[PDB]
């Protein structure tokens, strides 16, 4: 059993999915097993595997079915000693956790007139922000297009979309800060910091600033129409100073999050 | 520190009489800088970077000139980075103040790593060149008439008392000021020892003024002190430096095949070549030498994530699938030898990023 | 760039360093007014300066409009803000003081100076959008507040403390080859009375650009020769360069941070110039 494996699934929140993500590599008994009766005589002997087929299947009671990989994986592939050969496979993801079986046919080729099949198989289970809500509250907000790609100096429009279902209408206030947050830490660290709050601070500004948002009924949606426009190329990645205020319990809540500007 | 006692005899030929002083010295057998060298290899370009530093908690030393002496052996490489300082440059035991010299090295032919560089480093300590401005500026401004009479006892006021003088050297690393510490030298019994010895009275008072008045802490910085070293003697450190020794070199190229959503293959296709020729050293095509890409926690790899390099130049594909959301470096790789051996790597693109874009 | 040239600010900011291609864009800024329309009708503005006027901005009723007016920064070397008592515009009356130190009355003398100076350069004009013929105008003086310490900050640089200057051979330079920077120091005024000295250090920190990461202090990317930390003198112009070797492809932004001293914090200014090379 020279085919240690394991499989180191992650999860992935953003696209709904999860990567689950086999490597197979000749494990210690190869090493072992070469110098022993491989090729006794020789110095640097090396196996010569090749692989018929290999299988990622999604099981459920009698039922089966094969998942194809993300990117295409040449079946009839060969390999030899000090070898990690990986294949991801992409599949949707509450608390039903899945059952898999992986299955590799292969047969090493010593010399070119005898074959050994081998076809080694195990059963398993796959088991192991954007949307920003209220605090003290359930009014919650989502960008449309959280993912917005323009050239800088042009101004864009980024379309924020309100959830009311909590009690009654609120009247809450919208602003971007364009002043330096003060810093509170070695000199490196800190002149990062002060460089980052720069860079938040002046180089995004909202066109719509101080925006009273009318009123946002109970049980209902709204969707508040902030303008922007950049003046300094960069990666603006859940932008701060883009900060809503509540004016019924004075909530200062990050509504930015929610945002990844890029700008060139 | 150690201490020593010489003795002459000489003899004249005018007079009849045989001369002869016996002397007590204290010598300082320690080494003041500290010098510790960090490479960086780069293809066909070699590079040094010698981190220069002082070796005394309380004794700071400054640099003039550190150009690195190619060796004699031959018409070989051809050195380029030396440093020639315009003002002396100060360092201390360890901070913030990292002095670095860095040389850039092209071969003609091909490297050795049995040749031997000298560094040749030129020196000094801040108390000598201190002491040499309290010497020549506080205490003979522009004057002759006083110092042709102060040369009497020129040899007793720099080894009794300049000797034992000590500088507030925090005091000068924060605001340059010169000033001495508390415990520096009581003047009570200093100026018992100057009325002990035969001494004209104005030189007397002026050397008293002048301890006192750098006692208050005089704190010239700048304007001045920098055209007095002149008359200063420098120290020299030549030390020999070679190149680490090593089995095999190789240099790993990422090449963009045809930004970057999240969760998307990039094809990428790695070239693997053993560049060891250029270096002297004969390619071992058959060596144990398995080379792997590391897999993070931020780049997840399809494909041949390790192979035994069995070749000159070996070169595949590779799918790299982002898991973070921007701004990821590229995953780093590694080849290690599986008996005992060591080599030294070259990712042609250690430090470069892909802007991952998500949706 | 040269293709969002549709607005009206950054056309004439164009021009104008086109025209005069000695300015860096760094000697501008905006203003970002915000026009409350308090009318039942819609208004349409139109803000003027110096040289260059603005297009049309129909506000509608109740509703605000954020009107970008850019402006060249005012130099200290040539206005003398901080020796110019506040006129009394009704004298004869005898002298009473209201009781400030040194530093309050300066700080208000350059507050109140600097706001008078776009109070007397800066209009707007009117159209209602109903009846075009009801034109008028705006004045400024009883809207624009007293400033507050970041507006002096942006617009008079002579409240900062050192007016340093970055500048390259050129921004473009292969892999291994040493192209130096030259960093020009010029105290201002403020230093010179604010706090008494003799030597102040400033580093050359560096960062990625791209990724928008400082770099560490001893790196494998930018080999140089000698201390990014030195001395520079309060008094005089001081003239400092490096001998910068790129190691790597990449672009470098290379910032400068002056302290006071090297005692963890205590540093007098985080300055925002910057000039970036790339080299390939």
């Amino acid at each position: 059993s020279l085919l240690n494996m394991r499989l180191r699934n992650i999860s992935l929140k953003s696209e709904h999915c999860i990567l689950s993500s086999l490597d197979f590599q000749t494990s210690k008994a190869s090493e072992q097993l070469t110098k022993k009766f491989i090729y006794p005589q020789e110095h640097n002997s090396f196996l010569k595997l090749n692989f018929q087929e290999i299988s990622y299947k999604l099981i459920d009671g009698t039922s089966q079915i094969e998942l194809d990989p993300i990117c295409p994986l040449k079946v009839p592939l060969t390999a030899f000693s000090y070898d990690s050969i990986s294949a991801t496979f992409k599949l949707v993801l509450s608390t039903q956790p899945h059952r898999v079986k992986i299955t590799l046919a292969y047969e090493l080729e010593l010399h070119p007139n005898l074959k050994l099949p081998v076809r080694t198989s195990w059963e398993t289970e796959v088991t192991l922000t954007s949307l920003v809500n209220s605090k003290l509250s359930n009014v919650k907000f989502k960008f449309i297009n959280s993912n917005i790609k323009v050239i800088k100096g042009e101004k864009f429009t980024m379309r924020l979309q309100i959830i009311n279902s909590s009690s009654s209408p609120l009247d809450l206030v919208v602003y971007y800060n364009n002043t330096i947050n003060p810093i509170p830490l070695t000199l490196e660290n800190q002149y990062q910091l002060h460089n980052k709050y720069r860079k938040i601070a002046e180089g995004i500004i909202l066109l719509s600033n101080d925006y009273k948002i009318p009123v946002v009924p109970p049980r209902e949606t709204y969707f508040a129409d902030l303008r922007f426009i950049g003046i300094m190329s960069g990666y603006y990645g859940t932008l701060s100073g883009l900060k809503v205020l509540d004016l019924n319990t004075n909530e200062l809540i990050e509504v930015g999050n929610g945002a990844s500007v890029l700008i060139q | 520190a150690f201490d020593l006692i010489i003795k002459t005899s000489f003899t004249k030929k005018n007079d009849q009489g045989t001369f002869g002083e016996t002397k007590k010295v204290r010598i300082q057998c320690y080494l003041q800088l500290s010098v510790s060298v960090e490479d960086i290899f780069k293809k066909d370009i070699f590079f040094f970077k010698f981190l220069l530093n002082s070796s005394v908690r309380e004794e700071p030393v400054i640099l003039y000139s550190s150009e690195l002496s190619a060796p004699d052996t031959r018409n070989d490489y051809n050195i380029r980075g030396d440093y020639i300082a315009t003002t002396p440059a100060l360092i201390t035991f360890d901070g913030n103040e990292s002095f670095i010299n860095c040389y850039e090295i092209t071969a003609n032919n091909n490297f050795d790593s049995k040749d031997i560089f000298n560094l040749k480093v030129r020196y000094n300590t801040l108390k000598e060149q201190l002491d040499c401005f309290i010497t020549d500026a506080v205490l003979i401004e522009g004057d002759v008439e006083w110092f042709i009479l102060f040369e009497k006892w020129k040899t007793f006021w720099e080894l009794e008392i300049l000797k034992k003088l000590k500088y507030d050297y925090d005091a000068f690393k924060e605001n340059r000021i010169i000033r001495l510490l508390k415990t520096s030298i009581d003047l009570n019994k200093t100026k018992s020892k100057i009325r002990n010895l035969c001494i004209e009275k104005a030189v007397l008072d002026k050397i008293l003024i002048c301890l006192n008045k750098v006692s208050r802490g005089i704190a010239v910085c700048n304007t001045d002190m920098d055209e007095y070293v002149r008359n200063l003697v420098p120290k020299q450190l030549t030390v020999p430096v070679q190149l680490p020794g090593f089995e095999q070199f190789f240099h790993v190229q990422f090449e963009q095949m045809e930004i970057a959503t999240i969760g998307n293959s990039l094809s990428y296709t790695v070239i693997v070549e053993n560049l060891s020729g250029q270096w002297g050293q004969d390619v071992i095509d058959d060596g144990g030498y398995i080379f792997e890409i590391l897999s993070s926690n931020e780049w997840l790899i399809h494909g041949q994530k390790r192979c035994a390099i069995k070749e000159k130049r070996k070169e595949f594909e590779v799918h790299l699938i982002p898991l973070k959301k921007g701004y990821l470096n590229f995953p780093r790789v590694e080849i290690t030898n599986i008996n005992g051996k060591s080599c030294r790597v070259d990712h042609s693109n250690a430090f470069e990023s892909i802007l991952i874009f998500a949706a | 760039s040269s293709q969002v040239e549709n607005v009206d600010w950054i056309e004439y900011v164009m021009s104008k360093i086109r025209a005069e291609s000695n300015l860096h864009s760094r000697d501008f800024i905006l203003l970002l007014l915000d026009f409350r329309n308090s009318w039942i009708d819609g208004i349409k503005l139109n803000v003027q300066f110096e040289d260059f006027t603005s297009n049309e901005y129909h506000v509608e009723a109740s509703h605000t409009s954020r009107i970008i007016v850019p402006i060249k920064k005012i130099d200290y070397k040539k206005y003398n803000f901080e020796n110019t008592p506040i006129p009394r515009i009704y004298p004869g009356r005898q002298f009473i003081q209201s009781g400030l130190n040194e530093e309050q009355t300066i700080e208000m003398r350059q507050k109140f100076w600097c706001r008078e100076h776009i109070i007397s350069k800066l209009k707007c004009n009117w159209k209602l959008t109903t009846d075009q013929s009801v034109t008028g105008s705006v004045d400024f003086n009883k809207f624009i507040e007293k400033f507050d310490h970041k507006m002096v900050y942006t617009i008079y640089p002579g409240r900062l403390f050192y007016g340093v200057q970055l500048l390259l051979d050129e921004p473009k330079v292969k892999v291994g080859e040493i192209i130096n920077l030259k960093i020009i120091t010029e105290p201002t005024s403020t230093c010179r009375r604010k706090q008494n000295s003799t030597v102040n250090f400033l580093d050359i920190v560096i960062f990625d650009s791209k990724t928008s990461k400082i770099l560490p202090r001893s790196n494998r990317r930018i080999l140089y020769n000698g201390s990014l930390t030195k001395p520079i003198s309060t008094t005089k112009v001081s003239e400092i360069n490096l001998e910068i070797i790129p190691i790597e492809k990449g672009r470098y932004e290379f910032s400068v941070c002056i302290s006071k001293s090297n005692n963890q914090d205590g540093i007098i200014q985080f300055d925002s110039e910057n000039v970036i090379l790339s080299v390939i």
